[PDB]
RNA sequence: AGUGGAGCCUGCGGCUUAAUUUGCACCCGGCCCGGACACGGACAGGAUUGACAGAUUGAUAGCUCUUUCUCGAUUCCGUGGGUGGUGGUGCAUGGCCGUUGUUGGCUGGUUAAUUCCGAUGAACG
RNA sequence: UUAAAUCCUUUAACGAGGAUCCAUUGGAGGGCAAGUCUGGUGCCAAUUCCAGCUCCAAUAGCGUAUAUU
């Protein structure tokens, strides 16, 4: 999740539109088969 | 005198040991 | 007749309470909370706090066995059975075995038509110890199963009736007791049983009134060690009726005054994540002043966790009644 | 209730998307 | 901290033949095929125990006696109080069978005859797959552990022809949710019975680890010698074929519903049903024989003054 | 010039305490009352209301503990993870204040006293 | 129809409201299509694991691995 936070801060510094930061930033949606 | 943490001082851990099977 | 229906309804009520409020127990208004909860302690963190595996062992653990290295013992016995050639009857020979002291009932059973099989035990497999077996509930049976009621265990060619304990299947050092067998995940049944080396399948049956055994579980014998400890957890609830800045006055968790003094060294917590510590009793009615990390809302409920090491009950019965043939209700 | 399938699901998606 | 131009930064200075493979593969194939041949010959032949087949009907419309008559090369019809377990000899095909049968729901019977079965023959009816009793039995059997199994259907030819193919297709779907990739054989005639026996004899055996690591036997004959009849306790003579490992009498013998015991003697009478047509070899003595100890063998104040004022 | 030394007083901590409230709020005892909905119970064989006297009580009291007199459907017991209402709170919302000149017009008691209390309008810009 | 049949086609009869005669497979709260969501469970409000809701894509089909273009 911290990796996603760093990438979103990267995209913020680059000046493009970034999703607002919430509690669902990095969370596994499901197991993958 | 005693409370729920310090009473744990009077508990022993060496009486009812099961038989130990060696290797 | 109808008392069975009343008990079934009461068990259903307890099951829904347990799934809705896990371990919250109301404080008894008549008995002191430092007496009914005398054999309890508090843990700062359930996973990381220590607990001695040899502490306060009952009379029952004076009667069982334990392996110094169960992994190496399995390796030794299995290499001995695959490598060494024992001077005995070899596979395929039609042998007759004279076995000494057996009741006549099996002979009668053999003229009924019941299959009678035998198997030779591995070394150390007749001695009793604590069997930890992993189970999961099949959806065919949805009746409530309480933690320490008697069940029929099929484990590795062996049938026996006994009363287990249900524990969480986690990777931590100590595991929380499950008071009910929840039908969504895998749990651990802990029981007194003779030693059996894994792999072995684990069938759990519940005896119905009409004589049928209903299947409730399925799984494998995880391990044979009494060092696995079950931890019964009791949660006491309190109402913070006066709120201040980083300070609260809490009632209804205790009722005596020395109950507050007895349970002072246990860290408190709330339903909304805010932790805190209990400062001091107010007086004569169980009211307490507590210091938290933040402000508390009026709808919040203060919670307290108490832990006690629980152990299985010695109800080993090598007799299982022969059922009537099963039919769908 | 049930969702529509086939040509009807696409007709519904079109009515939502381009009609209004 | 990012140093600027006034800070000193210096840029770094950059500085087997074809025949050999064929013969090796030949050697590996010959090794593996020899090992598989030994493994397939040990079971059901003249040097091994009989191939034990447990027949389980999974529905109520299934006539089990008709199936057992189709399954019976001479037959030695052993019989008990209710069940009919029979020995079968096919020296034309060179195989020895022991056929047991069990009704679903009879928990101890099906679980015991499935924990000593080499193969399980499930029976089906054309219309439905299995009963709810069949579903319950299959759940217990899957959870205990399955040996190799085969699926046979009984009443396809009883149907009108114009539906039969389609009926079989439907049945396949009803099977596929529990037996996904398994062939549905038909058991209606003697010819199909021989085809089913051939499929049984030559098939990849599933191996169950628990019974493979221990010595077990299914009692073919049980005799009782009561030492004192009024004591209701005596010696058992249990006769059967050793199955799992080498049977050593210096270890305890557990009978499944009745607990473990100390066994005394092993004699080896003649095989009553050999494939192609009284001596005792072992002794008891307790110098190394384990003992059946499941539990540890080692055993100034005035009258009206309050407690406050005091 | 002192304070920090000493005695006393006071403020935060800490210690005792039932409370030594807190960034009369605190403590020890005694009153008052505390939904409907659903379902199952009791109820004119009587549901339920009021009550003298005595007592318990730190004190008295049908608001309590005895003893029966009256009122009669104005009912009262239990279980729900079902709402909730004398609830607290924000928004749109209709009416209504204040907000950003000029000229007129006496039964009663009481005091030094037209003293005191007591009854008792108009236009113009 | 066909060697004989099956299927398809052709035709009587019965056969549709929750027309329950009930479409799936995957992905989205870091970039191409698509999230200011909810509840459990642990660590010191952030934060592991689990279950959902909402949305998007193609559709009797749709994911995955491996090789290749």
């Amino acid at each position: 999740r911290a990796w996603v936070l760093e990438k979103k801060e990267r995209h913020r510094r680059q000046g493009r539109e970034v999703r607002p930061d919430t509690q669902y930033t990095g969370r596994k949606r499901k197991p993958r088969f | 005198k005693w409370d729920c943490e310090s009473i744990c001082s009077t508990y022993s851990n060496l009486y009812n040991h099961p038989q130990l099977i060696k290797y | 007749d109808e008392e069975a229906e009343a008990k079934m309804l009461e068990k259903y009520k307890q099951e829904r309470l347990e799934e809705m409020f896990p371990d919250e127990v109301d404080t008894p208004r008549d008995v002191a909370a430092r007496i009914r909860f005398q054999k309890y302690r508090g843990l700062k963190s359930f996973r990381t706090s220590p607990w001695d595996p040899k502490e306060n062992l009952p009379q029952d653990y004076a009667r069982i066995f334990q392996f110094q290295n169960f992994t190496n013992t399995r390796k030794s016995i299995f290499k001995e059975v695959e490598e060494k050639e024992v001077e005995g009857a070899e596979v395929g020979w039609y042998v007759t075995l004279h076995v000494s002291e057996v009741p006549v009932s099996v002979v009668e059973c053999f003229r009924q038509g019941t299959p009678l099989i035998a198997f030779s035990l591995l070394p150390h497999e007749q001695k009793m110890s604590v069997l930890n077996m992993v189970v999961r509930r099949d959806p065919g049976n949805t009746e409530p199963v309480k933690a320490k009621e008697e069940l029929i265990f099929h484990c590795g060619f062996r049938r026996f009736r006994a009363s287990p304990l249900f524990s969480q299947h986690t990777a931590a050092d100590k595991h929380k007791l499950q008071r009910f067998l929840t039908a969504d995940m895998a749990l651990v049944a802990t029981v007194y049983a003779p030693i059996t080396f894994p792999p072995a399948s684990v069938l759990l049956f519940k005896q119905k009134s009409n004589g049928m055994h209903s299947l409730i579980a399925t799984g494998h014998l995880m391990s044979v060690d009494p060092d696995r400890m079950v931890i019964k957890r009791v949660v006491l609830s309190g109402h913070p009726f006066k709120i201040f800045t980083k300070m609260a006055v809490v009632r209804y968790m205790f009722f005596n005054r020395e109950d507050v003094l007895w349970f002072k060294p246990v860290e408190l917590r709330t339903k909304w994540g805010r932790r805190g510590h209990i400062k001091e009793p107010l007086g004569t009615h169980g009211h307490m002043k507590c210091s938290f990390d933040g402000k508390l809302k009026s709808q919040d409920t203060v919670l307290m966790n108490l832990y006690k090491r629980v152990f299985p009950k010695w109800t080993y019965d090598p007799y299982v009644p022969e059922p009537v043939p099963w039919l769908k209700s | 209730k049930k969702k529509k399938t086939g040509r009807a699901k696409r007709r519904m998606q079109y009515n939502r998307r381009f009609v209004n | 901290h990012r140093p600027g131009p006034l800070k000193q930064q210096n840029k770094a200075h950059k500085g087997l033949s074809r025949v050999d493979q064929r013969h090796r593969a030949s050697q590996l194939r010959k090794q593996k095929k020899e090992a598989v041949l030994a493994e397939k010959r040990q079971l059901g032949g003249k040097d091994g125990p009989p191939h034990q087949v447990l027949v389980v009907p999974l529905h109520s419309r299934i006539s089990l006696p008709e199936a057992m008559q189709l399954l019976q090369g001479t037959v030695h019809l052993n019989e008990l109080g209710n069940t009919q377990n029979f020995m079968l000899l096919c020296p034309r095909l060179k195989h020895r069978w022991f056929f047991t049968s069990a009704r679903p729901g009879d928990l101890h019977v099906v679980l015991d005859m499935a924990k000593v079965a080499d193969t399980i023959l499930f029976l089906l009816d054309p219309l439905e797959g299995w009963d709810s009793t069949g579903d319950y039995c299959l759940s217990c059997l899957f959870a205990q552990g399955l040996p190799t199994y085969t699926l046979a259907v009984q009443g396809i030819s009883g149907l009108p022809l114009k539906k039969q193919i389609d009926t079989r297709k439907k049945l396949s779907k009803a099977v596929e949710k529990r037996f996904p990739h398994d062939k549905l054989l038909l058991l209606d005639t003697q010819q199909e019975a021989g085809m089913l026996l051939r499929q049984l004899a030559n098939q990849k055996q599933q191996h169950l680890a628990f019974r493979d690591r221990r010595a077990y036997l299914f009692a073919h004959a049980v005799d009782f010698v009561p030492s004192e009849e009024n004591n209701l306790v005596g010696t058992l003579k249990i006769s059967g074929y050793v199955r799992g490992q080498t049977l050593n009498v210096n270890r305890l013998l557990h009978i499944v519903g009745y607990g473990d015991f100390q066994m005394k003697q092993i004699d080896a009478p003649g095989d009553p049903f050999p494939l192609n047509p009284k001596v005792l070899m072992k002794a008891d003595p307790g110098r190394q024989e384990s003992l059946q100890a499941e539990v540890i063998p080692d055993p100034k104040v005035p009258k009206g003054t309050s407690s406050y004022q005091a």
